[PDB]
């Protein structure tokens, strides 16, 4: 912007100077005053806007750091994709990279289950999983991992009598 | 009209009353598939008709007339105005470059236009008492 | 018409482009580049005359 | 039981503007006047491009989080708990559902066209029919196709061990929802009627939505009323005082009007930077909401919903969202 006239005779000042001395050199430099002055506060606004984007981006990056890096997260999709484990920084050029480890679920396997267990005419739920029949026996499991546990009086506890429920199946325990 | 223009005017031969509209202008935009790949491009002319921006292309009455262009009967209409040098497809993809209301454009095997591809179909075989459990990780 | 002229650190003019040939050549003289990453850009508007 | 609503914008309308066309009409001589202040088109250009790529960015982020599209069941009745009047209707023409065509309604504003201005409004990238697709597969995903979503892939839960498995999660037991199953159930029912009921026969509910409408309204028609002013010349038309006003006393009553009508141009381009930061707060804010509320269990207090959070599901409307 400033090889450009802004209506007056010349662009450049010692050329205006040079070819005048005196008022008639005031109404032209007042005209390029004017123009210089207009692109230099419209660079300083968009900076002021741009400098608050980044800012922004600054505090979630030390949010992360924070919080990823410094411990373990429980908030879904925040640090990696799957289940976050752990994570590390690596500095980059006026920026910052995380490089997030987690934990994919992968096979997958087809069970029958059931709400819970009647034995003695009173029901028993689980405790911290649920039933799979497999298809000899039936077993309590992890939700998230595939490993079956007999069942025993320790895994599950009894809560009510045997009428209330949609779908008790008979099994010892 | 509400903004105080020009809308209409009346004949001073005793007759009736007519319309006026702003004859037809926009932007153009040039769609590139890189300059390392070719070096045929199409062109959007957002929000016309192809219709009265195609015959106006023949009598040459375009304010940015290029020297060396033809249109080989590729006119498409779109929503976002209209597309000249890309023919349509009707095989959905993912996007490579936007165009307009759900209309993309890429290179593939010429410039080709398509609608774009939400995801994958997929279905869930929901039934009332199946279980599925992961049995390995990663 | 409008050109766009390189020159070499040698000071002579090498390549040109001329900015109303192609639509090609209309989009090199606004990103003022001789090679292009793919996209699409916006260029100057249009009039029905 | 309860159920509670939460509209938030995502995105606003895509304008242009022709920089020629507005600051001088059909004269040659106004525009080679024009062409002195250098690249001031073409920085305006820029600005308002760059803001209208950034709203297709906005609702991509927000509604495009699921990697396939699952099919609507066609049931819609699982356990006791009845899912319709959320997923699309098969018989029904629109692919919307219900509460969806409530949303659309309500939210009014303020083939092709043009006007003197050199004013315009590009369409948004995805269409509503796309929006409206997504969120059936986030609804569809989320009833059937298990918890397991997202970080995974769907595991087939039979939905009433969801609710065991999201009471458990709250720190009650898992025989307190079977043991009252069908009174749970019951009052989800009641819960969405009443959401119905209060959307077809309010007022102004979505009054988020409406603010985005009226401020950008409020925009164009200031800077088209700026037209009809002179800034210290004869008068503000063109070829009335450009006729008789010689060829040189004409020339400085022209730079008085180009340079007021920059300056409204300016104005405008700065104040829809400003408003497009505020939108862009908005919009990563849903994003979290849809990742942390809909895709999973959130146990943040007062950020999904009031009391113990259960689950979530999403509802789209104009330039926004409804949770
Ligand atoms: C489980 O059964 C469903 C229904 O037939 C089927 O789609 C799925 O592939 C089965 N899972 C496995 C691991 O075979
Ligand atoms: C599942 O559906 C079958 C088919 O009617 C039914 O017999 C069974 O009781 C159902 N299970 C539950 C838990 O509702
Ligand atoms: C899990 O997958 C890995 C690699 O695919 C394989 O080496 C391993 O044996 C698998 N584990 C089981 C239990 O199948
Ligand atoms: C520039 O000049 C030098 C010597 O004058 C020559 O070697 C070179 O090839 C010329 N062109 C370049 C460096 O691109
Ligand atoms: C579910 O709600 C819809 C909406 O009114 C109703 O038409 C339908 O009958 C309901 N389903 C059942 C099983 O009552
Ligand atoms: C283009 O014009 C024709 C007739 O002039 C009309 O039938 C058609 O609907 C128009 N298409 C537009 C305006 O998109």
């Amino acid at each position: 912007q400033l090889s450009s006239n802004f209506g007056a005779i010349s662009s450049v000042l010692n050329d205006i100077l040079s070819r005048l001395d005196k008022v008639e050199a005031e109404v032209q430099i007042d005209r390029l005053i004017t123009g210089r002055l207009q692109s230099l506060q419209t660079y300083v606004t968009q900076q002021l806007i741009r400098a608050a984007e980044i800012r922004a981006s600054a505090n979630l990056a030390a949010t992360k750091m924070s919080e990823c890096v410094l411990g373990q997260s429980k908030r879904v999709d925040f640090c990696g994709k799957g289940y976050h484990l752990m994570s590390f920084p690596q500095a980059a050029p006026h920026g910052v990279v995380f490089l997030h480890v987690t934990y994919v679920p992968s096979q997958e396997r087809n069970f029958t289950t059931a709400p819970a267990i009647c034995h003695e005419g009173k029901a028993y739920f689980p405790r911290e999983g649920v039933f799979v029949f497999n298809g000899t026996s039936w077993f309590i499991t992890q939700r998230n991992f595939f490993s079956p546990q007999i069942i025993t009086t320790d895994n599950t506890f009894v809560s009510g009598n045997c009428d209330v429920v949609i779908g008790i199946i008979n099994n010892t325990v | 009209d509400v903004s105080d223009f020009t809308d209409s005017v009346r004949d001073p031969k005793t007759s009736e009353i007519l319309d006026i509209s702003p004859c037809s202008f926009g932007g153009v935009s040039v769609i590139t598939p890189g300059t390392n790949a070719s070096s045929e491009v199409a062109v959007l002319y957002q929000d016309v008709n192809c219709t009265d921006v195609s015959t106006a292309i023949h009598a040459d009455q375009l304010t940015p007339a290029w020297r060396i262009y033809s249109t080989g009967n590729n006119v498409f209409q779109t929503q976002a105005g209209c597309l000249i040098g890309a023919e349509h497809v009707d095989t959905s993809y993912e996007c490579d470059i936007p165009i307009g209301a759900g209309i993309c454009a890429s290179y593939h095997t010429s410039i080709v236009a398509y609608t774009m591809s939400l995801g994958a179909d997929s279905s869930i075989a929901y039934s009332n008492n199946t279980i599925a459990i992961p049995t390995n990780f990663s | 018409t409008t050109f766009m002229l390189k020159y070499d650190e040698n000071g002579t003019i090498t390549d040109a482009v001329d900015c109303s040939q192609n639509p090609l050549a209309e989009l090199k003289c606004s990103v003022k580049s001789f090679e292009i990453d793919k996209g699409i850009y916006q260029t100057s508007n249009f009039r029905v005359v | 039981i309860s159920i509670t609503t939460e509209v938030m914008p995502v995105s606003m309308a895509k304008t242009s503007v022709d920089c020629n066309m507005y600051i001088c009409g059909d004269s040659t001589e106004c525009a080679n006047l024009l062409l002195q202040y250098g690249s001031f088109c073409t920085q305006l250009n820029r600005a308002l491009s760059g803001i209208a790529a950034e709203q297709d960015r906005n609702t991509r982020e927000v509604f495009a989080q699921v990697k396939q599209m699952y099919k609507t069941p066609t049931l819609k009745y699982f356990g006791g708990f009845n899912f319709s009047q959320i997923l699309p209707d098969p018989l029904k023409p629109t692919k919307r559902s219900f509460i969806e065509d409530l949303l659309f309604n309500k939210v009014t504003l303020a083939i092709c066209a043009q006007k003197f201005n050199g004013l315009t409004v590009l369409p948004p990238l995805l269409t509503d029919d796309m929006i409206a697709a997504y969120t059936a597969a986030l609804v569809s995903g989320t009833a059937t196709a298990g918890w397991t979503f997202g970080a995974g892939a769907a595991l087939q839960i039979p939905f009433a061990m969801q609710m065991a498995y999201r009471f458990n999660g709250i720190g009650v037991t898992q025989n307190v929802l079977y043991e009252n199953q069908k009174q749970i159930a019951n009052q989800f029912n009641k819960a969405i009627s009443q959401i119905q009921e209060s959307l077809t026969t309010t007022s102004t509910a979505l009054g988020k939505l409406q603010d985005v409408v009226n401020q950008n309204a409020q925009a164009l028609n200031t800077l088209v009323k700026q037209l009809s002013s002179n800034f210290g010349a004869i008068s503000s038309v063109l070829n009335d005082i450009l006729s008789r006003l010689d060829k040189v006393e004409a020339e400085v009553q022209i730079d008085r009007l180009i340079t007021g009508r920059l300056q409204s141009l300016q104005t405008y381009v700065t104040q829809q930077l400003i408003r497009a930061a505020e939108i862009r707060a908005s919009a990563n804010l849903a994003a979290t909401k849809m990742s942390e509320c809909v895709l999973g269990q959130s146990k943040r207090v007062d950020f999904c919903g009031k009391g113990y959070h259960l689950m979530s599901f999403p509802q789209a409307a104009p330039h926004g969202v409804v949770f």
